[PDB]
RNA sequence: ACCUCGAUGUCGACUCAUCUCAUCCUCGAGCUGAAGCAGGUUCGAAGGGUUCGGCUGUUCGCCGAUUAAAGAGAUACGUG
RNA sequence: UACUAAGUGGAAAAGGAUGUGAAAGUGCUAAAACAGCAAGGAUGUUGGCUUAGAAGCAGCCAUCGUUUAAAGAGUGCGUAA
């Protein structure tokens, strides 16, 4: 209901407030066996892959007083990849996996109170 | 809903002359003419690159007309800009067709020779003896040609013989 | 991709592979080379059937609930779920879990623990 | 085509339609064609 | 074939079915019931057909109650017999169902199966049936 | 037991047929446990056709040989 | 002032139907509704008796659990399986 949604938006906003790195991905053509494989290869509590609602992600972003990420979450497939402390190895790991995949897009993310572009994601690895 | 669906069209080459009961659409290909039946319960408005169909009342036929002619306008615009194509897979042991002038002839399995007249505005090409492509600017006419070519040999379910449509699957039976 | 059943000690036959273009005779040595540590036991193999021809194969653990029967000291479980015959402690359950951790896709070891309970409920064996 | 006084779907894919003010049942399977509803 | 073991009088007057619902008006043993909407004479043969049909489509734990019973008999003069020479001999037993009497009831099996079970029971009977539930 | 006992001739056969469709053949189509040939069922359709004999008063019926078929009925169980 | 689209009116039942109008409740929805489209739609495993065989889709022993957004001892088709 509305109360559960209010609770949900509050906790995800808190999680993104206390976090340090974010990157957005799409859910196009990778298997659930592969999905379980990604969970085990990360194996770090700081790194977490999650399916988030597009609407809930923007509304939590408004509560996070950030800006510029809106272009990422428009007419797009949205993932959330939260990393605590160190995020470069998580980005390196996910980059190696998408290369092992068949096809994949890759949309701009958020880290260290700064935003990046698609090519800027290529060098963040 | 179809009635309240945008029909965004580029003004590059497509114009739409709205007379009382004669809609004219002109573009890259031939012109398509649509006849409006009298007392049509739906008024068009012509802004820049956007046509919006509105109705006067809440009648059943009013809603039915509002949807149907939006689709017809959509279909007319698409054919004028890029046309329509249908693909037929004529498959068999001695089945083959080819085009001479205005008549498409087929030799399916029949002692009597088979000829078929092509209507105006439709072009049918035969790249391979087992292949027929009907290209036109009016959807219903190319559909009528495709189905009337099919009527000579409807695809049977025991083997693949017949004038099949492309990417059309039939239920198979094993006639031991 | 084909999940094919081949005995660990006898894997040279099998005509189905030949339909895809796999080099059957060259690959027989690879099939037999890495299964000698588990001789006699039946070990299926997953085959990445594709046109690259460098078919990478992966072995697979024998199916579960046969070690449940061995640990319960009974050949066949009860034909009715309500009648409870076999009893299994946590030590026998955990040995199976660390054994079966290789084939399982669970992140943690307690998840593998409750797999033993899950299959034991199907066998009807009480978890004590 | 099967002519029956009562027409009802046989499989979950059967769909009831109204053509020419007569109710018929159409479906992927041609063995399930009914009329005279 | 439901039948009274003995009756005091072999040939009784027929019992009318026009009127409201006398007894057996509310579900009181099960919680779904097949109510009638048109009074008619229905015989013990129809009960057995409907009861066998419902029982076949029942399960392993469902339980049923039969309310109506064919107490009254009816006669039929033999064919090719001219009027006179007394009343005919009793032939078949019929239960008198009035508009509003609950005939069959079901319980102890999920909801979907009981509607289907009551449906097949009512298709075996001439009266126009309708489903009712038990008051809380 | 309503008309007819101051009279409505009742079976079968012959001649002439007419009408209905719940269609036997011919015509069109759907499904098939419809490979082809030959079938089964249902739907549409009454324009035409729908055999000759043995036994019996026979209708009916069995049998013989053909035919695309040897239809079901009504008309005072049509027609002195 | 409404209703009917059937010439119903201007003859009929058991039964069947997204015909249409009126009313009374209840679920979601611009924190996005329904349909459709684009993706995934899992692992132990193909669980085990059982059956020549069934192991996602023969009868069963029942009618598992984790990862996870989701996934069913599966929705059918179908495969000797
Ligand atoms: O009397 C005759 N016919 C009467 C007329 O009242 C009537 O038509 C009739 C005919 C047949 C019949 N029968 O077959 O028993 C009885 C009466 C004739 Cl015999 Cl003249
Ligand atoms: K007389
Ligand atoms: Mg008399
Ligand atoms: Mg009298
Ligand atoms: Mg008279
Ligand atoms: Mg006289
Ligand atoms: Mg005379
Ligand atoms: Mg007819
Ligand atoms: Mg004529
Ligand atoms: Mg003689
Ligand atoms: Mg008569
Ligand atoms: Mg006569
Ligand atoms: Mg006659
Ligand atoms: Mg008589
Ligand atoms: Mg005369
Ligand atoms: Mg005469
Ligand atoms: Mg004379
Ligand atoms: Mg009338
Ligand atoms: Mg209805
Ligand atoms: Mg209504
Ligand atoms: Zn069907």
């Amino acid at each position: 209901a509305k109360k559960d949604k209010a609770q949900q938006v509050a906790d995800v906003s808190h999680l993104l407030s206390t976090s340090a790195g974010f990157v957005i991905f799409d859910y196009t053509s990778m298997s659930a066996i592969e999905a379980t494989s990604i969970r085990k290869k990360l194996f770090k509590n700081g790194s977490k892959i999650k399916v988030i609602k597009n609407n809930i992600l923007r509304r939590a972003l408004k509560a996070g007083k950030f800006e510029g990420i809106d272009e990422t979450a428009i007419k797009g497939k949205l993932a959330v990849a939260v990393g605590v402390n160190e995020i470069v190895e998580t980005l390196k790991a996910v980059d190696g996996v998408v290369k092992a995949k068949e096809a994949m897009n890759f949309v701009c993310g958020y880290f260290d109170n700064r935003a990046f572009n698609s090519a800027d994601l290529e060098k963040i690895a | 809903k179809i009635g309240n669906r945008t029909i965004t069209l580029d003004p590059a080459k497509v114009n739409l002359n709205f007379q009382k009961d004669h809609i004219a659409v002109k573009g890259p290909l031939g012109q398509i003419e649509l006849k409006l039946p009298p007392n049509l319960p739906l008024k068009f408005e012509l802004k820049d690159n956007n046509l919006q169909i509105t109705r006067n009342n809440e009648l059943k036929q009013s809603k039915i007309f509002h949807g149907t002619y939006n689709a017809l306008i959509t279909n007319a615009i698409i054919g004028v800009t890029q046309g329509f194509e249908k693909k037929l897979r004529l498959v068999g042991v001695g089945y083959r067709a080819n085009v001479e002038g205005e008549t498409l002839n087929l030799q399916l399995g029949y002692s009597h020779p088979i000829k078929e007249k092509i209507p105006k505005g439709l072009t049918v090409k035969v790249e391979k003896n087992t292949e027929i492509t009907i290209s036109g600017i009016s959807k219903e006419l190319v559909g009528q040609f495709a189905t009337e070519v099919r009527k000579w040999r409807k695809p049977e379910p025991y083997k693949g013989k017949g004038v099949l449509y492309f990417d059309e699957v039939i239920v198979r039976k094993a006639g031991k | 991709i084909a999940k094919i059943n081949l005995l660990g000690g006898q894997a040279k036959p099998g005509p189905a592979l030949a339909s895809v273009g796999i080099n059957m005779g060259e690959f027989t040595k690879q099939f037999n080379e890495k299964t000698k540590d588990k001789q006699g036991e039946m070990i299926p193999c997953v085959i990445t059937a594709y046109n690259d021809k460098s078919f990478d194969f992966i072995l697979k653990t024998t199916p579960v609930s046969i070690l449940l029967k061995q640990a319960a000291k009974l050949e066949k479980g009860a034909k009715n779920a309500k009648t409870i015959v076999g009893k299994i402690t946590m030590a026998k359950a955990k040995e199976i879990a660390q054994y079966k951790l290789v084939d399982l896709n669970a992140n943690t070891v307690e998840a593998a623990l409750k797999m033993v309970l899950g299959t034991a409920k199907q066998m009807g064996i009480e978890v004590i | 085509m099967k002519v029956r006084a009562s027409v009802k779907p046989i499989c979950k894919d059967c769909k009831i339609i109204k053509r020419h003010q007569i109710v018929r049942v159409i479906c992927k399977t041609q063995k399930h064609k009914q009329r005279q509803g | 074939m439901l039948q009274p073991k003995r009756t005091k009088y072999r040939k009784p007057h027929n019992v009318s079915y026009e009127g409201k619902a006398k007894g057996n008006s509310y579900v009181a043993f099960g919680e779904y019931g097949l109510v009638a909407t048109k009074g008619n004479w229905i015989d013990a043969r129809a009960i057995e057909s409907a009861r066998i049909a419902i029982s076949k489509c029942l399960g392993k734990t469902g339980k049923m109650w039969i309310r109506i019973f064919p107490h009254m008999s009816k006669t039929k003069k033999p064919l090719e017999v001219r009027m006179g020479s007394g009343k005919g001999n009793p032939e078949f037993w019929v239960a008198v169902v009035k508009q509003g009497t609950v005939m069959f009831e079901v319980a102890n099996i999920p909801e979907s199966q009981m509607i289907k079970a009551l449906t097949r029971a009512g298709h075996k009977l001439p009266v126009t049936w309708k489903i009712l539930k038990r008051e809380e």
